[PDB]
């Protein structure tokens, strides 16, 4: 019944993934041992969406864990929930990607993908009706960017009609840890624009802006960033895991969210987010969830939506709430902000409403933006790429893996073609 | 004798069904396990088995499991026959072409097999009551697949159809205009009387008459079911002037394609006000002609009335009704066509409106459902084909429909056929 | 039969309405929840629903929420239908052009929809009773928007209009002269009988007759409602000489544009004095001809009377009334026109004046409302067009009206049309 | 329902603002935590006018807090009510304005306004129907004068039809703390005359005159001055927060108060004010409230109204009182003082009457004067400006920010044009 297969690539993809599995195990009431310990029948009704039943009523999550180094598998397996995953589903190399896309895609991960893909088959053949693939990765570095997009290509060729749905942490100039980040991302975005049905563009600069300007955390870690990402991952699948007044499958999102085939680079958000010391003073209700959700400080990519227009927004609400009040606020937003929505679509907002809010809050909303403002994320990567590439800097590490200079020229060409298609509807 | 098969399609049709069957069980005194403590009044809606269990003459169909698995688990799990709650694996994704061509193509021959096993238990089946959303993928595409089959399999039988239709401003989907326009062939060719209803009009009725500030869908479905109880009441009960399901159509429908009446109900009222209003027959008749109580956001004063069925129920007398419609004929703002000098079909039934005990809508001695063929409804079509035109000028979502086996030309052929219906309703007003 | 739709506009009209409906409920014995413990006397003002709840034939309209949200929360929250208490988001700001062109332009087609749903519940609707302020932005601009619609939609029906009009000295706004002069087209073209009332004249009546030293608006509205109860009493009750709402106009109005009567009521009296005065029919008749009891600050002795309607109610006999008007004809200070040799229209009704239990105005066996067409009222117009002239010579506030979509020439076209009415009332005295 | 957005600029604007939020929270019965603790339904009925509902029935005030230094945010956030405001709505720089208008308008605040304005959008989009903007600032110094008028210009361009309503503490010769005060004010008044719909001119000399000659305080602080200002701020909005016999919105004030577009420089006052040791001897009643309200010692600008004529006065009364008695006193004043009102307006007094008087007094009146006597406030600033500017003194601090000498010439030109338009109706 609409099973998902989930795949984790590199350090970032395994870290946002290993936090996601702690979040949806809390929702479904699954113990770190894999045993069920929840309150409610609704937690158990759709446990098959993310888990396999095994003997003694132990639940085993349908993750595949992929890396070119053992050290992230060792960090996940030893972690808060590490014992939950199937030992056979940890698929790994020994020598890493070197932060090189071409090691991921052509050498170190091209060896390993035959050992990954045949595990993706065992999980997809155990499904009753697979709806799709949910892949967590980063576009900087070499494992997530280059092996993860190799793996997207292989699963896309094998499962052409299932939803391919990716959560993609990607570079920005003011929060960076790699010299060759622009190269790896430009080579990787070239695969995402052709193969994925949805890609949720996420940024460490925007995830730090939520931690300082909303949550007021003094020292936000990667563990705090991974918690913001995984809340929106739990959010968008909610309507195939729980009952609701308006149900929306990942495909019911895609049909409404993607006007023209390639414009599927979304930008997620979440509400309510409150400063930890301030919760008692806030009224949780649909118009406050709306005034947070649609504000430029809440979105998890550096793009200010005031630099573009939305094509479509989806607001996937959770909790006991009025359909008049939801339909009123999703009208009031796009009429009072009409200069920020495209005027050749007569209603830009999709709504969905689940009856079951996250554990410990009365309501919640996961936001998905599609906006021409995502041109700014692809533009700044393309101009960092260009300034290195005009002087061929660092290319011997990629051409040493047998990659052509022509593949860089063709990747940055396809990047400007993606920038041009969003700028066309501005 | 006098059976109806009720088919509840997609989330909207199933959730309206979960209010319809909540009402019919109270109104006939059937427990939620299908038993009846202590006349054949139930026979229109329930088959009776020798155990003394009354099983509904209903089919529930959805292409995804979630909403019907909730019907299979809630208080009505013991009411329905387990194989007439029908589910697929795969959602229709608000895409007409998944409902019609690709996903519903698999469940249809199982849906028909249940409808055959229900019709073979009828003896003079009166018609079909088909409940759906115009905006849904299952709502538009699966209903249009099913109706095409029922219109060759049961060609003589009246197909009454209750549709949740897109609003002026309120919408839940980007592609709601595409699914609705693609449905217009279904209602024109394979339906006999099609009751359009609007979420935004009922939301305003709820605000002004029930005084509920923020309603859910449970509040809407409890109004939409109350109208079908009142359409069927003459089939189920004794009355002064009972109306047959084809007697209804012979007075509502002036021309073969002009079968899209408005519907309204009065009094919609809360327990705060029902003890201070008179709710005399004159007042609840006049309430049906207010723009404030129409369940589609269009103004009847921008039209002309072709025919009205005033279906009264509860404590009313033909004296009072004739004296009431005489004041409606006197008011120059309520304008009929020149060619309908009679105008009104009256029905009167002795059974009061049943309250759902959890509901907002109060106990009252009287109700009327007014079902009304009027030229004004063409504005609700003129709204939505202007939403369609902005998106089809760009081909704005068309690859999702072409990608699932639809001809691209069907969008032009559907906007064309809607313009010929919007022409027909303007043409007969003159 | 004999219905009236009462439309209460802006703060003044709604607050007079909150006194009108306080009175009508007591006078017909309707509880503030609309129920009636234990004849069709209520039918003029209340629709009756089958629960035994009497719902008022009223619409309350304001462009801002504050005053109607108080009606929706106070003791009458259960009396009114929740969608005939109508509110916008935005105040009219004492600007005619916000009421007429910019803000009221949005609420009007909802206000009409309620008036249609009320008129369709009538059977021989008698007319409209429209309550408003001349000085308000909603009072002038929204009433003038509404009346223009009602005068094409209901062209035959009598439109009676009760106006709180600017005083000689008392004023609450700087722009009160602008809003009042812009209203003069409404009353001339789209009204049938317009009752001007003045805050400063009632404040002086309160001081001299009720002996209340410092009154609020609740004291004024309890006098203004008492006059409309007495105008409508012949529609509601048995009498010796009942007066129809058009029979009233056929005796009040000598010429098509000469439909601005004064109004007065007697006895206005407190419980300190009502037990020592005789309050014979002769005294309460003579009290209506004193300048001291006119509810506009103008002197009737500076005019000539065209016609008087003496509408008596309670314990009176036609002997006494004829003997009274014979003394009024004898007094040379009360001067009629040469062309009205009859002068007096008499009405007599058997129902005494109802006391509001919280009120200052005492229980009495008798009352008269005198409604009186006289040339003297042109001085209340000559006061206010001299206030207008000082401000329009500077264009003193005109940018607020021009800024909200009004033509600047409408101020000249309104001062012009007022000078033609002030001409007409001087012309017929001769 | 007629929401207001409130904005605080510089030290003075954040201090009169942070006191205003203590006053209207006492009125609406809101706890320093943001929780509601009031007596009455009328306190809650219009709480949306100044607050947002948040989870747990906590109320969050719709303030934006703007400064170029952290130290006033630190002083507000740590203060009596500091924990009430949204952490995201504190928008601030690090290096101050230096008491320089050109740092506010062109350099230090021109950087920051992009971060302010996008918060003013989140609050205005959360509104159901916004009526206007209520901005607190000073015209001396550089943050309130130069950044606050930059922000007025940006919000005016974005919201052209909403009420722009400013409370403006401004210079006078006998109570001064800055050398360049005349420059900053003359550059700032040039923005207020064009953009605002109302400006309430307030003076520290007049606020000290109320403290010594009325209240008989021995040592009045800025906290005591801020309490007089914030009483009249609560006063003028009362009729959209509470029911009344005569309701007046801020727009119903403006239509009656502003005869010609630019003559909107008002002069506020409040009654009853009594010496703290004398209250038991005073009768609170409409003719005593009137004999205080219309007397030259009560108004909060240095202008004696006996040096001009009023155009319009608005008296916004609060409490259970007679309309005859209010209408009698507002007649008796302008007939017995007829030489002090313009004689081309036939009634110079607007009245309004709210049913709910301030907590702890039986009645109150907020006074708003528009008078040709406000020429004296603009004249004395213009002559202090002139005496420095004839010798170009201090101009290198402003021209160093890239400002022209021509902008000083054009500001003082526009100042004398405002003086001339009030002196024209004298
Ligand atoms: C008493 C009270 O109000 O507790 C809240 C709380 O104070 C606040 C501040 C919580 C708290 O969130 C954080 O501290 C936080 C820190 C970094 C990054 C993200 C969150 C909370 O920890 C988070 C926690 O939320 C959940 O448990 C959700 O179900 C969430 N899952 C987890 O956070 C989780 C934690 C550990 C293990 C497994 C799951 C979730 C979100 C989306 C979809 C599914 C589940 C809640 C309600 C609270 C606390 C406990 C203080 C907030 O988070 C959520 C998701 O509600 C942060 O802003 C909201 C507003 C809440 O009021
Ligand atoms: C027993 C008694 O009569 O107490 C009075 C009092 O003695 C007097 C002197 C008060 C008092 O005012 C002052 O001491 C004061 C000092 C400096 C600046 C301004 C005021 C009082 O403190 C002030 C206080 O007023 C209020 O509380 C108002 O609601 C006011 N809000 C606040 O002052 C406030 C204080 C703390 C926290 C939050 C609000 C207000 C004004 C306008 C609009 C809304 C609210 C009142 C009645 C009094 C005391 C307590 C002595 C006076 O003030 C007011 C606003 O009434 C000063 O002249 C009046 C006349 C009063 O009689
Ligand atoms: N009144 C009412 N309207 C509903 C209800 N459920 C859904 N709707 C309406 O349904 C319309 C959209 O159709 P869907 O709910 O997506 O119909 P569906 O058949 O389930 O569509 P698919 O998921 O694609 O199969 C919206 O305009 C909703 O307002 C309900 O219970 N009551
Ligand atoms: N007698 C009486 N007069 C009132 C009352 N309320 C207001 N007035 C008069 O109303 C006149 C001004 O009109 P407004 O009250 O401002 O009318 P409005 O329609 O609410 O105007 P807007 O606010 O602009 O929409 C004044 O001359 C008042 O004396 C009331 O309850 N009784
Ligand atoms: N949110 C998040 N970001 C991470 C985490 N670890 C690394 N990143 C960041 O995103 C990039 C991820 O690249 P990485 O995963 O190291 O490359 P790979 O291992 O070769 O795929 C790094 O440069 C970091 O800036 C993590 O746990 N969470
Ligand atoms: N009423 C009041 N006036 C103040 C306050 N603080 C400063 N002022 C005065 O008004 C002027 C305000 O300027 P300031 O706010 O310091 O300039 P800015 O911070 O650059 O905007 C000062 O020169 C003081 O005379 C305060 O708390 N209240
Ligand atoms: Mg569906
Ligand atoms: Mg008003």
């Amino acid at each position: 019944m609409r099973e998902i297969v989930h795949l984790q690539a590199g350090q970032c993809g395994n870290q946002i993934g290993a936090k996601f599995w702690e979040v949806i195990s809390d929702e479904h009431g699954i113990d770190p041992t894999g045993a069920y310990h929840g309150d409610s029948d609704l937690q158990l009704e759709r446990i098959n969406v993310y888990y396999n039943e095994a003997t003694g009523g132990k639940y085993v999550p349908r993750a595949v864990l992929v890396d070119l180094e053992p050290g992230t598998m060792d960090s996940v397996r030893s972690g808060p929930f590490g014992q939950i995953f199937r030992p056979d589903n940890f698929v790994f190399g020994q020598s890493g990607a070197g932060n090189n896309w071409a090691k991921g895609h052509y050498t170190e991960g091209a060896e390993l993908v035959d050992s990954v893909l045949d595990v993706v088959r065992k999980e997809a053949e155990s499904c009753d009706c697979l709806q799709g693939f949910q892949l967590t990765h980063s576009l900087g570095g070499g494992t997530g960017s280059g092996m993860g997009t190799l793996l997207i290509s292989k699963i896309r060729e094998e499962y052409p009609d299932r939803i391919m749905n990716t959560f993609s942490v990607v570079p920005s100039p003011k929060v960076s840890d790699t010299v060759v980040e622009p190269y790896n991302a430009t080579l990787s975005v070239h695969q995402l624009v052709e193969n994925t049905d949805e890609t949720y563009c996420i940024d460490n600069e925007a995830l730090y802006d939520i931690c300082f300007r909303t949550l007021k955390l003094t020292t936000p870690t990667y563990g705090d960033l991974n918690h913001l990402v995984s809340a929106t991952m739990s959010g968008v699948t909610t309507c195939l895991r729980f009952p609701g007044q308006l149900n929306a499958d990942l495909r019911k999102l895609a049909v409404n969210m993607v006007p023209f085939p390639r414009l599927h680079f979304f930008m997620p958000g979440f509400a309510p987010l409150t400063s930890r010391g301030s919760q008692q003073y806030r009224a949780l209700t649909v118009p406050e969830l709306t005034q947070q959700m649609f504000d430029a400080k809440n979105m998890m990519a550096a793009c200010d939506p005031r630099h573009g227009r939305y094509l479509t927004v989806a607001a996937i609400f959770r909790g006991r709430m009025s359909m008049k009040e939801v339909d009123e606020q999703m009208l009031n937003v796009q009429n009072k902000n009409s200069s920020y929505f495209v005027e050749w679509i007569p209603n830009n907002v999709k709504t969905a409403v689940c009856d079951i809010p996250p554990r410990g809050l009365k309501m919640s909303a996961t936001f998905i933006g599609n906006s021409t403002a995502i041109q700014e994320l692809f533009k700044r990567i393309s101009e960092q790429f260009t300034a290195m590439f005009r002087r061929k800097a660092f290319l011997h590490w990629y051409t040493g893996e047998g990659m052509d200079e022509m593949e860089f020229t063709e990747a940055e060409s396809n990047m400007n073609d993606l920038v041009s298609e969003y700028q066309q509807y501005q | 004798m006098r059976e109806c098969i009720s088919v509840h399609v997609g989330q909207a049709g199933v959730q309206i069904g979960n209010s319809c069957w909540e009402l019919y069980c109270l109104e006939h005194g059937l427990q939620p396990d299908g038993t009846m403590p202590s006349d054949s009044s139930f026979g229109t809606f329930f088959s009776e088995t020798g155990s003394g269990k009354h099983v509904p003459r209903a089919v529930f169909v959805d292409l995804e499991q979630t909403v019907i698995g909730e019907i299979r688990n809630g208080p009505y799990r013991s009411l329905f026959h387990p194989e007439q709650l029908i589910t697929g694996k795969e959602d229709a994704a608000n895409n007409y072409a998944r409902g019609h061509y690709t996903i519903g193509k698999e469940l249809i021959d199982s849906v028909l097999d249940r409808v055959r096993k229900m019709a073979d238990q009828c003896s003079g089946l009166q018609g079909f009551l088909v409940f759906h959303s115009f905006g849904g993928g299952t709502g538009s595409g699966f209903t249009s697949l099913l109706m095409e089959r029922l219109s060759v399999d049961y060609g003589k039988k009246s197909k009454l159809e209750f549709s949740v239709y897109p609003a002026p401003r309120i919408s839940t989907a980007v592609v709601e205009p595409y699914n609705s326009i693609l449905t217009t062939h279904t209602t024109l060719e394979h339906s006999d009387c099609a009751f359009m209803v609007d979420n935004e009009a009922i939301y305003d009725i709820c605000n002004r008459n029930l005084d509920i500030e923020r309603p859910s869908y449970t509040n809407l479905n409890r109004l939409i079911a109350q109208i079908v109880s009142s359409i069927t009441a003459s089939l189920r009960f004794d009355g002064a002037l009972n109306v047959d399901l084809t007697e209804f159509q012979t007075n509502l429908v002036p021309y073969p394609r002009i079968h899209f009446p408005l519907v309204t109900y009065s009094p919609i009222i809360s327990a705060e006000k029902a003890y201070h209003e008179q709710l005399s027959v004159p007042e609840i008749t006049n309430a049906c002609f207010e723009y404030s109580n129409q369940m589609v956001k269009c103004d009847p004063r921008r039209g002309k009335y072709m025919a009205c069925c005033l279906l009264y129920r509860g404590d009313v007398v033909p004296k009072d009704v004739n004296a009431a419609i005489a004041a409606i004929k006197t008011r120059r703002s309520i304008q009929f066509v020149d060619w309908c000098p009679t105008g009104f079909k009256v029905g009167i039934n002795y059974q009061p409106p049943t309250a759902v005990p959890g509901g907002d809508v109060a106990k009252v001695l009287r109700a009327v459902c007014m079902l009304s063929n009027t030229t004004a409804i063409a504005e609700a079509w003129a709204r939505l084909d202007h939403k369609f035109d902005l998106m089809y000028s760009k081909r704005a979502f068309v690859h999702w429909y072409v990608g699932e086996g639809m001809e691209e030309g069907e969008f032009s052929e559907a906007r064309e056929d809607m313009a010929a219906l919007e022409k027909d309703y303007e043409e007969v007003g003159t």
